[PDB]
RNA sequence: UAGCGGGCGUGGAUCCCUGGAUGUCCGAAUGGGGGAACCCGGCCGGCGGGAACGCCGGUCACCGCGCUUUUUGCGCGGGGGGAACCUGGGGAACUGAAACAUCUCAGUACCCAGAGGAGAGGAAAGAGAAAUCGACUCCCUGAGUAGCGGCGAGCGAAAGGGGACCAGCCUAAACCGUCCGGCUUGUCCGGGCGGGGUCGUGGGGCCCUCGGACACCGAAUCCCCAGCCUAGCCGAAGCUGUUGGGAAGCAGCGCCAGAGAGGGUGAAAGCCCCGUAGGCGAAAGGUGGGGGGAUAGGUGAGGGUACCCGAGUACCCCGUGGUUCGUGGAGCCAUGGGGGAAUCUGGGCGGACCACCGCCUAAGGCUAAGUACUCCGGGUGACCGAUAGCGCACCAGUACCGUGAGGGAAA
RNA sequence: GCCGACCCGCGAGGGCGGCUGGAGGUAAGGGAAGUGCGAAUGCCGGCAUGAGUAACGAUAAAGAGGGUGAGAAUCCCUCUCGCCGUAAGCCCAAGGGUUCCUACGCAAUGGUCGUCAGCGUAGGGUUAGGCGGGACCUAAGGUGAAGCCGAAAGGCGUAGCCGAA
RNA sequence: AACCCCCCGAAGCCAGGGAGCCAAGAAAAGCCUCUAAGCACAACCUGCGGGAACCCGUACCGCAAACCGACACAGGUGGGCGG
């Protein structure tokens, strides 16, 4: 309950910290610890191969979960905060004066 | 979305239901050993087959 | 609640010995007769079980770090089918 | 016990001694004990059968009016202490 | 709770809420047994050729009250649990008296039984000196007063006043109809039921008269509704540069505010996030005279009659308790033992007792509210901040110690 | 938190400077306390002393060659020696509760060692009409319709029932 | 493979053996039999063929390093064999 939070899978800013300006599309939110990941943050895993299958595993430097806090939406502007107007029938979301 | 079609068409088990549907979990929990079997062997289960299979039972045992 | 009490296949060395004769074992449920495994068997595979025998298993207690705990029991059953005829999913 | 019509029990008031004048004063030595009821057993005729009852002195007399009014009562089958319980 | 191994969801999952479903065995444990979680059964139907075996489903403990003619049946209900609180049944000693008996500690501790969200208490045989107050409960006061006390230690009221709350009822009995039972069939005794009746300006019954009535009075009962609890949604307003690993900081200029409580965001954010202030919300369960409606039940005068008005009770005495009252001039309420009335030209009480004068209707019963409590949920703190705060921030009533009750960490 | 030989205060103290540290601190003036420790054979935890000391748990007794292994007096094999043999051997019951076996290993456990184990991980292992017990029987005793008693809780107690080396 | 002969010989077995003694030495069921109810198309007894026969313990330690003594504790533990 109320886990809901500001996005899902989508266009997403970053006003965060070493990423201050990064915009990317973000590919996954974890409900569970309030993060998400963009293409932005990126620490190289020295570890070898994360599960003994397989050969390698590679010096992967993938995406790391960054905090939902430092990260705002966008639409044909820079990304607002998120009201909420509704139709005649269901319901979806506005930006400060946009759509979508 | 499995459960929509199953539990309709239990309901369409309706032609001589009860009597019926005594039979019908009857051969499903076999289909059951057959892969506790099968998950036991190693190479022939992978999971879930097992678990909707239980989960499918629940429902029909209604 | 037929084809529930045989739990699965006892697989082990000693378990496949068993083949050599009709003197299938696998493992079975807690609470089971070996007149309810004689009849469930039976009609779990079609054929005739001559004796039948079960023992028990108490679960070791294996730890898991600073927390301790205990692996379930079980009920070891070996069958005996009517002289000459098998299992054709136990032989594998 | 109490039982009965008699509805008494066993009241575990003190006894405390004194020794005095009294015109002279008054002094003591005090513990407790139990009081109980002057409980007896009452043989009755009744309906058929016999029946007793356990009262105390006090309402023995209580019980011999039970038996006159078990008359315009209707009690029979074999009724061994039912006849009591249905004794009001 | 990651990884192996796989699957699911805008044909709208996960998750949350209401209800329904399955819910092994133990445990009031309830078929019997039993060393709790395990053994062994009776009957009915079914399963496997299934008679021997086995298994499945239902059913079979005991006690109480009412129908059932006894009989066997059927129906409603009890059993145990509860942090604390509550009433009743029992009931300590240390201790204080600077010893120690009365006394105190105290009707506390604890044991027991029972009660419920409360419990108890309750329509005056009241209070007590005003020809006056007027059920009960609790708070304040009266008041450390009256008084009790080896008049030592110490103990300690009541009315009245102030406030919370508000609330009043049904019956037993005289009598009449009825069914049944008995028996010395009576113009009657009893039992069940119904009618009748419920009072302290006394009431009721019975007969007569009035007009006896459309009217009044009205639930603690019943139905509907609001509101309400059990998931939730809307929720205003910020950007640039600068120091930095990271700003929310410093700075430039803006803005919302029924919202500048609080919390998070890599540091110090009204404006980013969650919120906050304001306002919306229930198919379902729950709740609910706060509102409406209905019913159950209730309402009149005079006169005559002399019927009725709670029994081993009142009252007296012996042994007792409660009370401010420890036998004191010892009443009253309560009652173990003995004796033992009256139906209002009656009985109690007004502190031994008598007279007058006043208060009151025992010996039947029920009653909301105010009240206590804190397992439970929420709010807050000149409360704690890991030797503190609950014993337990942590996989703790655990490890471990004890046969056992029980004790009991660290982290 | 560490540091000082500086500054101030009679002092308790305070201030400043360097260092560590990494997210809180809380003037002036007042306010309220779980408010100042060296002793309580105090409580709790940590760490010293004794001390490289006693001890290493039976005076039945060991030596060697070979092997394994990072490492061997201590594991493995062979040989020689010793001790038990009314037991220091072999069974059963009670109590133990996976300590049994196989593979892998040695931080700790082992009063040393340790390649070994009863220790760590994992897998395997206990088969019944005839053994033992229960769907047999009773004993002491217990439970307990009825019954008798007890302020309650309960006490006794026939029948039946539970009760076994 | 042999697997024979001779001998000692038990507290054990035949078992409910025999003797003597006083201190006078469990209960119940299975087992037998009698009869009542009750049935006598049953039932019981005899043989034969076939069918049916559950639940639980079963490892390992078990005079000890695995039980009781806080311990691989010189202590403690009942019964049988023990050449």
């Amino acid at each position: 309950r109320v886990k809901m939070h500001v996005k899902k899978g989508d266009t997403v800013l970053v006003a965060s910290g070493k990423y201050k300006g990064r915009v990317g599309k973000v590919k996954e939110v974890l409900p569970k610890k309030y993060a998400v990941i963009v293409e932005g943050v990126n620490i190289v895993k020295k570890a070898v191969r994360v599960s003994p299958k397989y050969p390698q595993g590679g010096f992967i430097e993938k995406e790391a979960p960054l905090h939902a806090s430092k990260v705002r939406p966008i639409c044909p502007a820079c990304g607002k905060p998120t009201r909420v107007r509704k139709k005649f029938l269901e319901n979806g979301k506005k930006i400060r004066v946009c759509a979508k | 979305m499995k459960l929509s079609e199953v539990r309709k068409q239990l309901e369409e088990a309706r032609k001589l239901s009860p009597v019926e549907l005594e039979k019908l979990v009857r051969e499903k929990k076999r289909e059951l050993m057959e892969l506790r079997f099968q998950a036991s062997i190693g190479q022939l289960s992978q999971n879930h087959k097992i678990r909707d299979l239980k989960r499918q039972i629940a429902r029909l045992l209604t | 609640t037929a084809y529930d009490v045989i739990l699965a296949p006892v697989l082990s060395e000693k378990a496949y010995a068993g083949f050599a004769e009709g003197k299938y074992t696998f493992w079975v449920h807690p609470k089971a007769t070996k007149t309810e495994i004689k009849n469930a068997v039976e009609t779990a595979f079609k054929v005739k079980v001559v004796k039948v025998n079960t023992l028990h298993v108490r679960g070791k207690k294996k730890r898991l770090g600073r927390y301790l705990g205990k692996r379930p029991d079980r009920k070891k059953a070996i069958v005996q089918v009517a002289p000459g005829q098998k299992i054709e999913a136990l032989e594998g | 016990s109490g039982k009965r019509p008699i509805v008494a029990n066993s009241i575990q008031r003190r006894g405390k001694a004194k020794r005095e004048g009294g015109v002279g004063k008054k002094t003591t030595g005090i513990s407790k004990r139990r009081q109980y009821p002057n409980l007896q057993k009452v043989r009755v005729r009744v309906a058929g059968q016999e029946i007793t009852f356990r009262v105390a002195a006090s309402h023995i007399p209580k019980v011999y009016e039970l038996v006159e009014r078990a008359k315009g009562l209707r009690l029979e089958g074999l009724s061994p202490k039912e006849i009591k319980k249905e004794l009001l």
